[PDB]
């Protein structure tokens, strides 16, 4: 149950990390439609992030999504790296969601087969909007890499500039291992086929290219974060740090 | 005399029948549902960003999920307020620019700025509860895309007003420094809120010809009254009190009666001078500039 | 003491949310000459804030210097606005810091005479600081404004876009007055000279324009402030927040 | 056979005569100088972004100050090393290029992260610690502005170290919380400080040269078991733990004896596949490049 619920807490953790990216995105999109895009999007994640953070205090025996989200470090926190960069330009904003995205759905089709019953319908939920969130994020990459001279160079850079991070969405441990021969979760490096298959054609429709360099950078779900996550948490928490413990 | 064109549309007007895209109307009255619609989408886009300022701050996660749909739904409400002053043959992203340049209007309570959560749930309480007054009032307003808009609008945004008192009732009911939190938030909040339907009857250019046009249906002083007479006891659940010291209750007119308004304030918050207005429009500037070469893919792309 | 632990605490406020921001500048800057400029003139504000802080705490009968930088919200803050404007690019930082320096000086000059012995101390202190700082940044604005086409007009908008913040600066309440007429603070107003003299001039050698829009926006010193003073703080007080009532 | 020059510059080097500017000397030493020299004061120059991470983020005023006093300082040091390599006829802007192009190296050290206060403080401590070791080794360098910059900068360095120390000391001493955190930053930076010695005796290949020019005065080996046999009492002073099951002491040596390094990893770090190095090559290259008409106005002004 310590194994099930840490995993569980990685998902929500990846989602809870990106929503808050989004939503520093609101009001400042190019056109009120993908306002609209990102602030759907931001939302429905978040409602991921709660119904794996309820679960997840439910099998730790204390707390709710509130103390979970709230009263943890940076230390703590399980989130893929990815999820963490910082939202840069359109592009960078786009890059990191199709990669998200992708792996999402990736997961979320497998991992709603689980022999878990909450697990399993936590993943009925999410794989629908997931989904949605690849078409919109695929459907920018195509309309960018095959747009403008312009906004191809920057959608490469972007993509670029984020695939180190691409390592540690097929590394797995023993909380993946063991769940997975249990039957439980998802074993990371099987969703490397289909991660590749969906991201180098959706990279080759938009016409752009996959870097040559191998991706190396992994430590998220080991609580090793890179120096974005702190100022993240400390913006995140402040109100509940400054008044612990009270309804809202 | 008033040509025959003129006496229709006032028979029109007077009978009630709904003015509809194809019907003709007086350059006006045209350019005053231009003018009017166009700033009331306005708001909707400019009020995000007050809103949006605390979602990475929101408390609690229930909160941030109600917030972030609250400024989603805004999204949605400028897109039917654009839709619906298009129909009058205007182009969204020429008022948009005009907008942008400072040459049409936003509504005055979204320069006045976030400094804490309280604010957010006032906002969804105070400031959306006069919105819908207002609205309410024009779900009978004689343009009928305009009229429809109101309708489809006030059904959803009641829902969140509700949520919005809500969070400030959590508060109300909190701890003693959540409650001190909340009062400040409406001492920030209630008079603007108040300015929110407009200037007084006699200084009020614009209502003349509309109310004869039967386009707005209530005087401002009206709606103002019937949201304070509304507001008040929403205010005495909370436990909380208004920052007017002439409030007080007439029996012989059963109204509250309230203090002068500070019009010298409202009037340099509609010229550009009130305290986020620069902070507003440069978000909204450096969106749109920024964001250029993106639209330009996007074109591009859709050309293909 | 009430009235002069406002005014202390607001030249410390003044201090404490500037050198804030120059601390974002750490390593960022065209030449590690100019970081190491920067990093010293954070480090000499700061240095004040403490003094103004510590003297404000002595004047309260409780608490001190970390007390009230880390324990107060952003309602209780008294910084000017000017102070909590972002870091923008160089031209924003030297524009903000010019301003600034320019005021501090002209108080520093002043608010040495007086009656109060420990507001001279700190004042005797300041002003050799002040000095340094005006020099760097005036040097600056003659440098962009003289410099090239294109630093002369990022030069011009950053006076632009801080002009309206100027207000403030010389914006007198009943504890400047008060506390004016005991002979113990200077009066904002009588600021105005010396402030526009040296600014004016300094705008005019580095050939740039003064701004026609009259300066309009207060509240700082009220404690009604900027949305950006908010996260500021949240990054701030972080750590304290969390682990209250500690020595570090 | 030897030349000439090649015999009277052994014979200097022997007898420790000092290398000055205008002295001959090898083509090899002298690109050997600039080599080490040049990426000794890269160190400084990178060593800012993690420490300057914390400064506003710092838990009181006086370790803010103290630190911002600290990165203030490296700067300088950077500084004065960069002037040190420019007496061998090198340029400053040039060297630095090479370092933003990954052509030169840093300070394997620089590329971890700052996850807490702790790290700062284990910074001033423990990483300080092994420059000094290190720094205080070149303090007899057989070439003359090498040893007078390590001179120079070892005197205000052993103060910044010590109040790093004392930073630590106060977690130490404090709550639980902040001893925990304090152990987490040990664990984390304790392998990566013994790191910044370099590789083993027989993995060096700059060292044969260097030793026998008296330019490395003590063997990477040397000066990292010296660095270890003193810190290993200031960890037991702090009751704080060494991350190394296999470090114990050796009676019959007088030393500590300890775990074998990661090998495999510190290769992975000076190749460009750490954690922070895309990060702090990333930063230092947007500061150039967004500094360009920074620079450019300068050398405008300065025309005039
Ligand atoms: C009642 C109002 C608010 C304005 O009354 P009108 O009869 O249309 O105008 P008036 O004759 O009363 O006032 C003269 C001028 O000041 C204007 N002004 C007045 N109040 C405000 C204000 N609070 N904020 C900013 N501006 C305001 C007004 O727009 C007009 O400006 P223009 O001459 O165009 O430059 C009506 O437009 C409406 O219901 N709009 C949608 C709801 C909203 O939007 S939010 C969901
Ligand atoms: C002892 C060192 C650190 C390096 O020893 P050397 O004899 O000069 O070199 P080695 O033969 O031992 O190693 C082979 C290569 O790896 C290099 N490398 C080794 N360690 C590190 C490292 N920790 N980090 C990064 N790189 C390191 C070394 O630079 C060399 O690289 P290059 O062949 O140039 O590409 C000496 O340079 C020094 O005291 N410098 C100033 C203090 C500092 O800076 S901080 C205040």
């Amino acid at each position: 149950s310590n194994q099930l619920t840490a995993y569980t807490l990685r998902l929500g953790d990846n989602c809870l990390v990106l929503s808050q990216r989004l939503g520093e995105w609101c009001g400042h999109a190019p056109e009120l439609e993908i306002d609209l895009a990102l602030a759907n999007i931001g939302l429905d994640l978040l409602g991921q992030a709660r119904n794996f953070l309820s679960y997840a205090a439910e099998l730790a025996g204390e707390g709710d999504e509130d103390t979970l989200a709230f009263t943890r470090d940076e230390r703590q926190f399980s989130n893929l790296l990815l999820v963490e960069q910082p939202n840069g330009n359109f592009a960078d904003t786009i890059a990191r969601q199709y990669f998200i995205d992708a792996w999402h759905v990736a997961l979320f089709t497998r991992l709603m087969e689980s022999r878990d019953p909450q697990l399993a319908a936590i993943s009925a939920k999410a794989i629908k909007e997931a989904r949605y969130h690849l078409r919109f994020s695929r459907g920018w990459l195509e309309r960018l890499g095959n747009g403008t001279d312009v906004s191809g160079q920057k959608m490469q850079q972007a993509i670029n500039k984020l695939w180190r991070f691409t390592a540690e969405l097929f590394d797995a441990d023993e909380i993946d291992i063991a769940l997975s021969e249990e039957g439980i979760a998802v074993d990371p490096r099987t969703l490397r086929a289909a991660w590749e298959a969906e991201v180098f054609a959706g990279i080759n429709e938009a016409t752009l290219n996959v870097p040559q360099e191998q991706a190396y950078r992994t430590g998220g779900k080991k609580g090793l974060h890179t120096e974005h996550l702190g100022p993240m948490l400390a913006e995140m928490q402040y109100l509940q740090r400054v008044l612990p413990g009270q309804q809202w | 005399m008033r040509s025959t064109q003129e006496e229709r549309f006032e028979q029109r007007i007077a009978q009630e029948t709904a003015i509809e895209p194809q019907d003709w109307m007086p350059d006006a009255y045209r350019k005053t549902l231009i003018r009017q619609i166009g700033q009331h989408a306005h708001s909707e886009i400019v009020g995000m960003l007050p809103q949006g300022n605390w979602i990475t701050r929101a408390p609690t996660l229930r909160r941030k999920a109600i917030l972030l749909a609250q400024v989603q739904d805004e999204a949605g409400h400028g897109l039917y307020l654009y839709s619906a002053a298009e129909t009058l043959g205007c182009a969204r992203e020429d008022i948009y620019q005009k907008m942008l340049d400072g040459r049409m209007k936003y509504s005055s309570i979204f320069n006045y700025p976030t400094l804490s959560w309280a604010d957010i749930g006032v906002i969804g309480w105070l400031v959306d509860g006069a919105a819908i007054v207002n609205q309410v009032a024009l779900c009978r307003t004689s343009y009928g895309p305009y009229a429809r808009a109101m309708v489809k609008i006030c059904k959803e945004e009641s829902f969140h007003q509700r949520q919005g008192f809500e969070a400030c009732m959590a508060l109300a009911q909190g701890s003693e420094a959540q409650k001190q939190m909340l009062q400040d938030a409406i001492n920030r909040f209630w008079w603007p809120a108040l300015m929110m339907f407009g200037p007084n009857d006699d200084n009020s250019p614009n209502s003349a010809r509309s109310l004869t046009w039967k386009i707005k249906r209530f005087t401002n002083d009206e709606l103002r009254q019937r949201f304070v007479d509304n507001t008040v006891p929403q205010v005495e659940m909370l436990g909380m009190t208004v920052p007017d010291p002439d409030l007080h209750f007439d029996t012989e007119s059963g109204h509250y009666r309230f203090g002068e308004i500070d019009w010298q304030e409202f009037n340099e918050v509609i010229n550009g001078r009130g305290i986020c207005n620069q902070e507003r429009l440069d978000a909204k500037r450096k969106a749109w500039e920024e964001g250029t070469w993106v639209r330009e893919a996007a074109l591009a792309h859709a050309q293909k």
